[PDB]
């Protein structure tokens, strides 16, 4: 039983190759998860959007 | 005349740096892809399907 | 044509024995008319506390100044008169007393060692006379930049541990250490099972065993109940000690990472790597053409006056690095290059350089064990550390196993992205900041 940060260090941080690979792969997900999670926060507090407003007009 | 770099030691040098050069391409590919939002390439990653269809 | 390989098998086996004492008696017979004998004890500043630090060093002074059976200068005259030589030394983990002598003088040589090791008089007037001699050696030592810099290196690398301390101790211990402190340190440590009676030359194992039984039986006729002779591991610390002194004409600098310790097989590959890097001195013939890139660049660009790599080993820990001497405006370049070489070996070592490093170790190994004294010291201390002798041939197989991969991996392990211990003395304004040194321990392209 080593620790987490240790595992992370051994497998990914030691080399600048992996270190860099890990962060670019980290940004790809962070951006996607931050945008989503953050939009939903923006929406939940508002709700006088163009969204809910739409619902009213699938017609023409 | 580039034959100065042709020999056993240079071949061992080339080898020791292959993984590094490989992993640098990994970083460059993923990085180019993610900065331009490569529609083509990305559509295949499970999550990151923030383009519905 | 006996091949090198063949000659390694020709080296006679080291014979080992044990008295009921626990005293190990070891020899390597060779048919010389001369020999070396002495006793190796594992006692040294690392076993000492803050309070008695410098104790063993104090005993080493007293050691040859009178026993019970031969008080005052009687020792000297017995040795001097046979033409023998009587020496002693103490490191942080080891102490030794040995005699170089005509082979047919083995009997008395041995008789003498026992007497020294057991019946040391420690006459109150002598210890007082020695108080001032040691103090004086201290002033003496303060002028050897190199000695001072490794003492600093140990002091910062092992900062809160016993290995941080020096062998001679601080001046105040020399001032206050009393006879009782010595006798207690002796009783505590000069005990059979931690002593090895070693010899090399024109002797025969049985004679040495007989003598060991004759003059040494009766040391652990006691043996302690709960005493506490155990060695605790020593914390290594990534740190820096800078003793700035612009009045000194050249800078001394010693960097090291944490070594593994006497027992670890990794030591063979580390030394091979260290040989590749080498050492250098401004009196070396041919500089620009030297194999070692550090060495050759240092010679062409005058970055250095000297430098050497090193692998100090202690139990379970050690200092692995290099020390160098240079002008005030070259410390930065010397570090840049020294560090480039470790990195290069970590990630990029080639095959022919490893072969050169390997051969360099073979020649060094063999060149060293030449003559009774060095072989004796090797028998004596090997038994302390490895427990056995480790014959030339075994070392040869270890060395043979090392190739580029082994160098890369073994170097990476101890060097790569590791916090070093830095010691510096002198005109060191240009010595790089620690963060900067620390960043030199990894490569951003890797």
């Amino acid at each position: 039983a080593p620790t987490l940060t240790a595992r992370l260090y051994s497998l990914l941080f030691r080399r600048t190759s992996t270190f860099a690979l890990t962060i670019v792969v980290g940004a790809l997900f962070f951006e996607r998860a931050f945008d989503q999670g953050a939009d939903a926060i923006y929406e939940h507090i508002n709700e006088g959007k163009l969204w809910k407003h739409i619902k009213h007009k699938y017609e023409n | 005349m580039l034959t100065r770099f042709l020999g056993p030691r240079y071949r061992q040098l080339a080898r020791n740096w292959v993984p590094t050069a490989q992993l640098w391409g990994a970083v460059g590919a993923v990085g180019l892809v993610w900065a331009t939002d490569w529609r083509l390439i990305l559509d295949w990653v499970p999550y990151i399907n923030g383009k519905f269809k | 044509t006996a091949t090198y390989a063949q000659a390694l098998q020709s080296v006679p086996e080291t014979q080992v024995s044990q008295l009921d004492n626990g005293l190990r008696v070891a020899s390597e017979q060779s048919s010389q008319p001369t020999c070396t004998v002495g006793v190796w004890i594992d006692a040294g500043s690392r076993y000492e506390s803050e309070k008695n630090n410098g104790a063993g060093y104090f005993v080493e002074h007293l050691a040859f100044k009178g026993t019970k059976n031969r008080p005052g200068n009687a020792l000297e005259k017995e040795v001097e008169s046979m033409g023998a030589h009587l020496n002693a030394y103490s490191t942080r983990e080891h102490t030794a007393y040995y005699i170089k002598a005509l082979s047919k003088d083995l009997p008395k040589a041995v008789e003498l060692l026992a007497d020294i090791v057991q019946n040391c008089s420690l006459e109150d007037s002598q210890i007082e006379k020695e108080r001032d001699v040691i103090l004086q050696e201290l002033q003496e030592n303060d002028t050897s930049m190199r000695d001072v810099v490794f003492n600093y290196l140990h002091a910062t690398a092992f900062q809160g541990t016993p290995l941080a301390q020096s062998v001679e101790g601080p001046s105040e211990n020399v001032r206050k250490l009393s006879r009782a402190d010595l006798t207690e340190y002796l009783s505590r440590h000069y005990k059979a099972p931690r002593m090895v009676l070693a010899a090399a030359g024109g002797l025969e194992h049985r004679q040495l065993l007989d003598l060991a039984q004759k003059h040494f039986s009766g040391l652990s006729g006691t043996y302690d109940e709960d005493a506490v002779p155990t060695l605790s591991p020593c914390r290594f610390t990534g740190s820096q000690i800078c003793h700035r002194e612009d009045g000194l004409p050249l800078a001394h600098v010693a960097i090291a990472v944490e070594g593994p310790g006497w027992a670890h097989p990794d030591n063979v590959a580390l030394q091979v790597a260290n040989a590749i890097i080498g050492h250098y001195d401004c009196t070396y013939g041919g500089g620009a053409h030297l194999s070692s890139p550090l060495a050759s660049i240092a010679a062409t660009n005058k970055l250095c006056q000297s430098f050497q790599t090193f692998n100090i080993c202690y139990a379970d820990t050690g200092l692995l690095g290099a020390h160098f001497v240079c002008d005030h405006m070259s410390i930065d370049d010397m570090m840049f290059v020294l560090q480039g070489q470790w990195m290069r070996l970590c990630t990029s070592a080639t095959e022919s350089e490893v072969l050169r490093g390997k051969n360099l170790l073979r020649n060094a190994l063999v060149s060293h064990l030449d003559g009774t004294t060095p072989v004796c010291e090797d028998i004596g201390r090997s038994l302390l550390t490895y427990g056995r002798r480790i014959p030339l041939a075994e070392w040869e197989s270890r060395i043979a196993e090392v190739d580029a991969r082994v160098v890369r991996e073994v170097c990476s392990k101890y060097f790569y992205d590791q916090c070093p211990a830095v010691a510096g003395f002198g005109p060191i304004e240009q010595l790089p900041d620690y963060n900067r040194i620390r960043s030199g321990m990894f490569w951003l392209r890797f």
